[PDB]
C-alpha cells in the first residue's frame, strides 16, 4: 500500500521524442546537442531494464498519434511507462517540428479511464523544454 | 549554450 | 473503490514555470545530462523523488556561456506511493 | 558562484492543475485534514516527499457527487527534508 | 551535509496561515465553513513541529501581500525554513483575498533568493488549499 | 463537501 509494485515481467517502456529539425514557418532554431540527450538517456533507460523506443522529428499531429498509439498497446505485465519530451517549448506547450501542442493533449491519453493496463502504474513524463521568457540571474 |  | 483518473503522474520539467531551458550543442542540455549522470549512479537504488531532488541540485549548482544565468528544475508529482527502479 | 533565485521552493497543492478541491463544511478541506493527519502520525520521522505521497495516497482514496480529488506538489528543492524533533 | 537541509538550527521558523472564510459580496464568493477547522488542526499540527504559527483571519489581497512582505524582511537567519498555508478560493495560479483574486506568484515571489538573503538555501514551504479550475474528477474503477 |  505503501510502495509501487516493481516486480512485473518487465520494466516497461520508454518513449524519447527528439525533435531537432522545424519547419521554417515556425521560426524555431536547430536544437544541436538533442541527439547528444537522445542517445544518453536510451543507454541510461535500457540499463534500468526499460525497452527503449526513439522517434526523431516529429509534427505535432505525429506526436500526438504515436503517444495515442502507445496508450492502446499491452501494458498489463509492465511496472511503468516513461516517456521522454525534447523539443521547443512555451509554458504548457510543446512544439512539433511544424507547430505547437498542449502537453496536456499528451498526457491526458494516460489517465485512468483512458489506459486500463496502466490504473494504478506510475506514469513519468520528463519534459526538457522552454516554460516561459524569465530569465534566472541567481544568487 | 542557447535555449529551448 | 475509486481511484482519480489524474493519479500516479508525475512530470519532470527542467526548468521553473515561466523560465527558460538550456542546451549546450556540445553536451547536451544540461537537465538531461545531470538526469542521466544521477540515474547511471543511483537509479537502481534511491527513490524517485531521491533521484530528481539530486538533479534538482546538480542543474542549481552548475553559468550560461543571456550569460551568466541559472536554472531550476521543478517536477510535480501526483503519485500515491514510493517508486524503485528495482533490480 | 550562485544559485537560482528560484531555487529551494515547494508548493504543495490540495488539486491537480484545473481541477475543483472539496471542503467538507464539518470537517474542514480533504486536503488540509489528510496533510495534518500524516504529518501527526509521521512527520518526525518522514522526509518531506514521502510525507506529501502519503497525503497524495490518502486524498485519492475519498469520495463525494461521488467525485475524487487528486492533490499534486512541485519541488524546486534541492535536498531531503526532515522535521528533525 | 550535501543531501539534507541543515534542520538543527536554534528556531524552526514561521508557519503562517492565512485562513479567508468571508468574502466581499462584490465578489459573489460563498462563505468557506469548515476552513475554521483546518487552520485549528494545522495551528496544533505545525506547533507540534517546532514552528512559531501564526494565524491571519480575512484578510485583502492588499493585506496578504503586505503581511508576507513583511515577514520576507525579518531576519531568518536562525529558522530552518520558512513554511505559509493559503486557505481560500482560487483558480489556475490564483486565490481570493477577501476583496478579489491575487497571482500566488506574487505572494511567493517575495521569498526568493534575490529579495530573502537570509532564507537562502532553506526550504520555503506554501501549501494551498484552494480550487485551480473547474473540472472535475469522476475517477476509475479498481 | 463544497469546492474551494
Amino acid at each position: 500500500d505503501n510502495s509501487y509494485k516493481m516486480n512485473h515481467k518487465r520494466r516497461g517502456l520508454c518513449l524519447i521524442i527528439n525533435n531537432k529539425n522545424f519547419d521554417r514557418k515556425t521560426g524555431m532554431k536547430t536544437r544541436n546537442g538533442t541527439d547528444k540527450d537522445a542517445e544518453n538517456l536510451e543507454k541510461t533507460f535500457k540499463s534500468l531494464g526499460f525497452e527503449v523506443k526513439v522517434y526523431n522529428d516529429l509534427t505535432a499531429e505525429e506526436m500526438q498519434e504515436t503517444l495515442q498509439e502507445v496508450s492502446k498497446e499491452d501494458h498489463s505485465d509492465s511496472d511503468c511507462f516513461v516517456c521522454v519530451l525534447l523539443s521547443h517549448g512555451e509554458e504548457g506547450l510543446v512544439y512539433g517540428t511544424d507547430g505547437k501542442i498542449e502537453i496536456q493533449e499528451l498526457t491526458s491519453l494516460f489517465k485512468g479511464d483512458k489506459c486500463q493496463s496502466l490504473v494504478g502504474k506510475p506514469k513519468l513524463f520528463f519534459i526538457q523544454a522552454c516554460r516561459g521568457d524569465e530569465l534566472d540571474s541567481g544568487v | 549554450d542557447e535555449v529551448d | 473503490h475509486k481511484i482519480p483518473a489524474e493519479a500516479d503522474f508525475l512530470i519532470a520539467y527542467s526548468t521553473a514555470p515561466g523560465y527558460y531551458s538550456y542546451r549546450n550543442t556540445s553536451n547536451g542540455s544540461w537537465f538531461i545530462q545531470s538526469l542521466c549522470e544521477v540515474l547511471n549512479k543511483y537509479g537502481s537504488e534511491l527513490e524517485i523523488m531521491e533521484i530528481l531532488t539530486r538533479v534538482n541540485h546538480k542543474v542549481s549548482l552548475r553559468e550560461s556561456s543571456f550569460n551568466g544565468k541559472k536554472q531550476m528544475p521543478c517536477f510535480a508529482s501526483m503519485l500515491t506511493k514510493k517508486l524503485y527502479f528495482s533490480p
